[PDB]
């Protein structure tokens, strides 16, 4: 049914998400965002970047490039990206 | 050394209702204290005493003493601990404190 | 001047900066020297070209 | 797990040796008091805060959050 | 005297007497913004003093002697005796101290098992020692 | 299929009960202490002294 080409585009998504969780947080630490506003800010901007990724790079068809796309873009690698955001936010708040 | 607490039961505000009460001290309605006291022995005659100050009073108060010799020595308030125990009853006493002296 | 709780705001007058820079430089050079060996040996031996 | 056990213990050893009895920063989020017990080992105060941390806290976060940096600099399994 | 402190050598800009020319025992600074002072003359006479701009809201004062602790109330720019705690013929007060104002960082000391004792914080307190002969005792 | 959900819930709840509930969770009274008030004792008085 499916081939072993999902790994490549999955890796591209992972690179995009990783590179969009260490400039968020750093920006938050530059603005001296406080405890809960920071988390709400991160959730809003991170899901916005996921949506614009679904629109722009993926051509409005999450299927045909991932299987179960709502599971794979949004919920997968979410607790591996809140923590990188926390690291960058702590690094930014201390400068 | 005597230390003053609102109530000695481990979780109680017997008084000090803080929401909207607007206490009136001149009537005498205020809450009254409870206290715990201890005594210590020092070698040398202490001529006078003071307590140190900082910008925000976070660090320990460092009771500072001028002796009869003129030498000046301080001891932190952590050493002068009321509610202390003889270090036999401090072992595996979960209720005590963090780093109970 | 007295410091009842120790001096934690100002770091130290006896900080060992040179040992820390020596550790960083040792790690940097050992990585830079071990990288060609692992790269060439394992990548060219695992595919048996 | 030797891969887990060797380097994290070595780094804890190095951090507790070189960086002790300091206040490094304040975290942006309020922890609970047992984290004041865990994180402020350097200092012997009693009411400083929970939000003010010694140097070891910077390791306790950097262990969890370094995966994206390792991915970006270029590494593979 | 009123003195102008400058980076250079200061200047004594004013000298003048008080209203009553008696020997001065002590001076207490009253509220900062009203620029008041309570002056205790030997012979134990109290004068309220309002110097210059520096160019019910009761106010309470407390004086102590070797004979006891006295207390006063300042109302309508006049001083009034309010109570007295005087020692006996053979007692003599030796040490006295006031509660210094302190920034409040934590409201209670916390125990292991995370219970909190809620330390007593009431601002208007004073402590003193009475030394008694004829029983050889020290009272706090 | 709900057996998998319930079992994974038990595996999610064992960690909460056994290890995070030792001292690292609120609903203790010693955790809401930094969000309590002072009661503003005098509110009309000064009390200067020596
Ligand atoms: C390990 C990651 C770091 C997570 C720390 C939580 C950060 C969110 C946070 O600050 O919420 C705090 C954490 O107060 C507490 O410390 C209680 C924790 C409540 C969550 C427990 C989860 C089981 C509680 O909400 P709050 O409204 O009662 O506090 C006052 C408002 N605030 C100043 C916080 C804006």
């Amino acid at each position: 049914n499916a081939t072993a080409n999902v790994v490549d585009n999955k890796k591209r998504l992972l690179f995009v998400q990783d590179s969009s969780a260490l400039v968020l947080g750093l920006v938050a630490g530059f603005l001296q965002i406080e405890s809960v506003h920071g988390f709400i800010w991160f959730l809003i901007l991170y899901n916005l970047i996921n949506v614009i990724y679904i629109v722009w790079i993926c051509q409005l068809q999450p299927g045909k490039f991932y299987q179960s796309p709502l599971h794979d873009i949004f919920f997968e690698s979410f607790f591996r990206e809140i923590t990188g955001f926390v690291m960058a936010w702590t690094f930014g708040y201390a400068l | 050394v005597v230390e003053l607490y609102e109530s000695l039961t481990p979780d109680e505000r017997l008084s000090n209702s803080s929401d909207n009460f607007s206490y009136d001290p001149l009537t005498g309605h205020i809450n009254k204290p409870q206290f715990q006291t201890k005594q210590f022995i020092f070698p040398e005659i202490i001529k006078t005493m003071s307590i140190s100050k900082t910008t925000d009073d976070i660090t320990t108060k460092a009771i500072v003493m001028e002796l009869e010799n003129g030498q000046i020595t301080y001891i932190p308030k952590l050493l002068l601990n009321a509610r202390g125990k003889p270090a036999e009853e401090m072992a595996k006493d979960k209720k005590k404190e963090f780093m109970a002296t | 001047r007295i410091t009842p709780s120790g001096q934690f705001d100002l770091m130290s007058p006896t900080f060992e900066k040179g040992k820390l820079l020596i550790t960083i430089f040792v790690l940097l050079v050992i990585t830079y020297f071990i990288r060609p060996s692992v790269s060439n040996k394992k990548l060219k031996s695992q595919w048996l070209i | 797990n030797m891969a887990s056990f060797i380097p994290q213990t070595i780094i804890m050893w190095w951090v507790n040796h070189f960086f002790a009895g300091f206040i490094l920063m304040q975290l942006p989020f309020p922890l609970t008091a047992k984290f004041k017990e865990m994180l402020q080992t350097g200092i012997i105060c009693q009411d400083l805060d929970v939000r003010w941390v010694s140097s070891i806290s910077w390791y306790f976060i950097s262990v969890l959050g370094l995966n994206p940096v390792y991915n970006l600099i270029g590494l593979n399994d | 005297l009123t003195i102008e402190v400058t980076k250079d050598q200061p200047i004594i800009k004013s000298r003048s007497p008080l209203s009553e020319r008696k020997t001065v025992d002590s001076v207490i600074r009253l509220n900062e913004h009203d620029h008041q002072y309570l002056i205790k003359f030997e012979d134990k006479d109290h004068l309220l003093f309002k110097l210059n701009p520096g160019k019910s809201s009761h106010i309470f004062v407390t004086e102590h002697d070797t004979n006891g602790i006295y207390g006063y109330i300042i109302e309508n720019d006049t001083v009034k005796q309010t109570w007295k705690k005087a020692v006996n013929s053979k007692e003599k007060m030796v040490a006295y101290s006031k509660r210094e104002t302190t920034n409040l960082n934590t409201l209670g000391i916390t125990l292991g098992d995370k219970s909190v004792l809620y330390k007593y914080l009431y601002p208007n307190l004073a402590a003193y020692l009475i030394a008694n002969e004829e029983h050889h005792t020290i009272t706090f | 299929m709900f057996m998998y959900i319930v079992f994974q819930g038990v595996l999610m709840y064992i960690g909460y009960r056994k290890l995070n509930s030792m001292g690292l969770i609120p609903n203790a009274k010693g955790d809401w202490l930094p969000w309590e008030r002072i009661a503003h004792y005098n509110n009309g008085l000064q009390w200067f002294s020596d």
